């Protein structure tokens, strides 16, 4: 769609899921392991996949590809091996906390950690 | 036929000349004693497999011979199975003559297919008041039982077999995976004298797999297979809406990773085996609610070193539907059962799943609930009076409310001389919709002790004085 | 009136230094854990390493 | 000898009270604030500012927050972080000391909130 | 049977013989050097190949040299002639005085005496130091530990115990250094002429000294603690006497061993070590012994690595000793010198059947009082000194004495204090903490007790003080 002109939009769920199948695969290989245990390209699994999700311009159709991976942490671990290289690849975030889905606030985005650097300019005048 | 060239402790290595067998078979050797059943798990190139064994290995020559099956391991199945006592290969262990049935079934089966799936979430009632009101159970969902030894919870599991048996219909099997024999044994004594299994005629509502703990690390992980053959005929062929106990989750788990480490694999993260996502896939996934039935499980957990987010308790997490807790805490305040208001959760409570007359009383019991846990510590550290006369009453109604939360059971009618009571899902909302309203308020604390609905609560404050 | 005035804010200030020590106690807890598990992690490749490359 | 001898005094004396708090935040956080010296109520309340102070509004962040690109001379942060040092500024909030440009803007911002 | 020399990767050496094959733990002679280069079979690899262990340096080998067998192990002389004398792994004297000559040869590779050979009774050696008298015993034929970090004191209180120990003992005394600074081998030969102890021009010396220090190659830190305890062996069995035998250090037998060990083809244990850890470390310490022949007093120096007493060197010899004194730079930071932990020193002979029932209930009543001591400093931390009572402001400074009176002045240590050396006998010590716990000295400051002898000196110090103000 992107290529012909129209505009398209997929929800990976979720990419944390994948990331310990490419482990399995790794390791039945016997490749040296990383962080826990991690083998060492997983940078290049995640950054070659999120990277076609662009926009042409006007000479090329004029489509475009939006795309919304899903990570899920252990215990509010935004420091840990997975969720920083794709913090480092996509173009913000949109933080969920657990802590507040129990005071009764939903959807519980933390609106202080709660970031989108480039889609601040795409938006209606009204809004 | 095929010969042994290779045994390395619990891992026989067999060379075929024509008739190579897939992945997991199943082999027997010959020569032997008792049955001794290897399961082919690679291909090592020049007519070899691997093959772990499922019972002691010694005595065992190079260049023995070896038949095969030609399928995996197939177990007696059918409904005369309820009541009996076997292991992981289907033999009988408690002397009581050999099974005799129609038909066997094998224990590596794949899962139902997409379009077989509910497409509806639907709740199993099961009677006791505090499961069916506050952490509901959903039919075909995975529940997780938190609390051990001392805590009264072989009671709990004595009791949900005899009231689906009576409101549903549909028998259980239990599975052993790596337990005690010291008590694997009393479970069974205690079960005899509670009606649910009986040595006299068929009127038995379990199945008994154990496979014990002394046993090769190969065959405590195929118990919960085993296990889950014998919940699949009743479902298939029969369609009743079955129940299912495994105790416990963790065995399972440690037990394949050793397997995968006695076969030559480079272990993950902190020990376990790099397949700890499958193997939890490819057993938990034919758990689930067909066109014809249903299969509900019931699963004890064991959180090794206090770590909620280690690899073996987070793969099992992601898999459960309801999460019941036995509070040791409640058990020294009189109630039974032990079951914690405040720390069971359920997935399915919800105002799109079990609707707006369930949903606003249960929420209104656990903030009751939260407001005396609050207040009782102004109490102990000043003072009882100087809290208002709005509060009095919910230090009154909460001492109300759990105390109506206990049940008498039908498995202990012998020993503490009560009544079992059996209450219906209608019951018990329509009981503590009135009970927050100070609809019941007058009446003293004793009436509310150990009843089961609200109709024998006011019955019981006439014979006080 | 001030042997009352400072036994109620004795009662305060020492309810106050035990809040902010199990807030303190907890994210050393998930700190320990984290940690815990990385150290067996770690030293079980340094096993594996060594049994590969002989 | 190559930055001088006033540039290397007043940096090193902002690095010598960055320290000191660093070395209180295990007291603060179970104790409070009411439990330490008064000249250590000094420390603690110039060290939150210079803090706050070393913030600063970038250039290519206008499209963040909408607020506007300062550039200092380097004549001026020497100046900034002796008046703050010395005691001149002890009658300021510390919020008036946040994402400014050179010193001068730092008391056009505390009389805003009045 | 000459043999060839086939591959040398490091330390280890691989050899094809022909015809004869020698067993496991022999010696090889390399012919073709100027010096003498050993080496030591340690595997059998098939078609008539052995891989060796190398007693000195490789440099300057090359593939072919001819080898000879001996037959038999390193063979070390042994005798009353070597006291004395010091001497390599190989038994060549470096003292460059001449050879030894003595008429008996002895392999370093032997058994270990059977369980009805063994001895039962138990005694009490008395040293001098108030520390080790009063809570941990020591015990005449009995193995006897000395733990710590790096830097703490282990060599200085071992070279304590030569000090009082070794001039008023009648038998012979025996000395093996294994694996430390070759300048301390030197202050030992120079603090042994002036004492009379060593004597350089007839034959009435009473010390003999084997070294092997860590300038070596890794093959010769690791056979050195063996030829230590041959020359011990022939005292206590071909003679009678009573023996001593001094040792620091005993970690560096197991790290020399941790270093041959993945060449040889070895998969690694926990932390780093050899899988077969456990089992030459207790081939070594079932020698060291009190037979019914004779007796071996043995004190040794065990370097616990970076102050970790579950690493799996250290925590595996506390099962061959039976008197532990666990040093500690908590307290050697404070400066109570000798720095020995009481509430983590044991003994087998404390005992109130052995040691007497006065001297029990004051060994127990001290270790009460200073884990007392311990709950008390947290509530210090929060509350204060002050805000406590009068009752516990007591025990606070009646353990504070006690801590600072267990501080005694070494002789051996006159160059780093200045001070002069005490010696306070068994039945003193006791009477001098009885008289702190009943309370007997509530008017003195602390200071009085610190670095002093018996407490006759406690109040002599205390006087003195007093007129400067
Ligand atoms: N009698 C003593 N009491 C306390 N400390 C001492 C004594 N003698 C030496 N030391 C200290 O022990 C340190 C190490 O001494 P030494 O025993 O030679 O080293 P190690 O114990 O590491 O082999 C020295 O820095 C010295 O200050
Ligand atoms: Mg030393």
């Amino acid at each position: 769609f992107r290529d012909n002109g129209k505009h398209a939009l997929i929800i990976y769920d979720d990419l944390s899921k994948q990331a310990v199948a490419y482990r399995q695969m790794s390791l039945l290989l016997r490749r040296p392991p990383g962080r826990e245990a991690y083998p060492g390209d997983v940078f290049y699994l995640h950054s070659r996949l999120l990277e076609r999700a662009a926009k042409m311009n006007d000479a090329f159709g004029g489509g475009s590809l939006t795309a919304l991976p899903v990570i899920e942490t252990q215990a509010g671990d935004v420091s840990a091996y997975i969720p920083t290289n794709v913090i480092s690849i996509t173009d913000g975030q949109i933080f969920l906390e657990t802590e507040l889905f129990y005071k009764g606030i939903r959807p519980a985005i933390n609106v202080g950690l709660s970031v989108s650097r480039v889609g601040s300019a795409a938006q209606t005048r009204a809004m | 036929t095929g010969r042994i060239v290779a045994v390395i402790g619990a891992v026989v290595d067999v060379q075929f000349d024509e008739g190579l067998p897939p992945i997991l078979n199943a082999l027997e050797v010959q020569g032997r004693e008792t049955r001794l059943v290897l399961e082919v798990a690679q291909h090592l190139g020049e007519s070899t497999v691997r093959t772990i064994a499922m019972d002691g290995t010694e005595g065992l020559v190079r260049g023995q011979k070896v038949l095969d099956s030609g399928a995996p391991i197939k177990i007696p199945v059918g409904p005369e199975t309820l009541g009996r006592i076997m292991n992981v290969i289907g033999e009988p262990i408690d002397e009581r003559g050999p099974i005799k049935t129609k038909q066997f079934a094998a224990i590596h089966a794949e899962a139902p297919e997409f379009m077989e799936m509910s497409v509806e979430q639907e709740i199993l009632v099961t009677g006791i008041k505090v499961v069916d009101l506050l952490a509901p159970y959903a039919k075909g969902g995975k529940i997780g039982l938190f609390g051990g030894a001392g805590v009264g919870k072989t009671v709990l599991i004595m009791e949900l077999i005899n009231n689906v048996a009576k409101a549903h219909g549909g028998y259980s099997v239990f599975a052993g995976v790596g337990e005690r024999t010291r008590e694997g044994n009393d479970l069974y004594h205690e079960m005899i004298e509670s009606g649910v299994i009986n040595l006299k005629d068929a009127t038995s509502k379990v199945a008994l797999v154990y496979g014990q703990m002394n046993e090769p690390p190969g065959a405590r992980a195929r118990v919960a297979l085993t296990g889950l053959t014998v919940a699949e005929y009743f479902r298939d062929q029969e369609g009743q809406d079955v129940l299912l106990f495994i105790d416990n989750i963790f065995r399972f788990t440690q037990a394949g990773s050793e397997v995968s480490a006695l076969l030559g694999r480079i272990p993950s993260a902190v020990g376990y085996q790099p397949t700890l996502a499958t193997d939890m896939g490819t057993m938990q996934e034919r758990i689930t609610t067909t066109k014809k039935g249903s299969i509900t499980s019931v699963q004890a957990i064991y959180v090794p070193a206090d770590d909620l987010t280690d690899p073996a308790p987070a793969t099992t997490f992601a898999h459960l539907d309801a999460t019941t807790v036995l509070s040791r805490a409640i058990a020294e305040l009189g109630i039974y059962p032990a079951v914690d208001p405040l720390d069971s959760t359920s997935r399915i409570m919800d105002p799109n799943i079990v609707g707006s007359e369930h949903y606003d009383v249960a929420r209104g019991v656990q903030k009751i609930l939260q407001d005396y846990k609050s207040l009782q510590d102004i109490i102990a550290i000043l003072g009882m009076d100087e809290l208002s006369e709005e509060d009095k009453l919910t230090v009154s109604r909460a001492r109300k409310i759990q105390r109506f939360l206990s049940q008498p059971f039908q498995v202990a009618e012998v020993f503490t001389g009560h009544l079992g009571k059996l209450v219906p899902l209608k019951e018990t909302i329509k009981g503590f919709q009135q009970i927050l309203a100070g609809e019941y308020d007058h009446l003293p604390e004793q009436a509310f002790y150990m009843v089961g609905p609200i109709e024998e609560a006011v019955a019981k404050a006439d014979k006080l004085a | 009136e001030s042997t009352t005035s400072e036994q109620s804010a004795r009662m305060t200030a020492m309810d106050n230094a035990s809040k902010n020590a199990s807030e303190m106690i907890d994210k050393l807890t998930l700190t320990f854990n984290r940690t815990r598990q990385a150290v067996i992690t770690k030293e079980l490749i340094e096993i594996i390493s060594g049994a590969a490359a002989l």
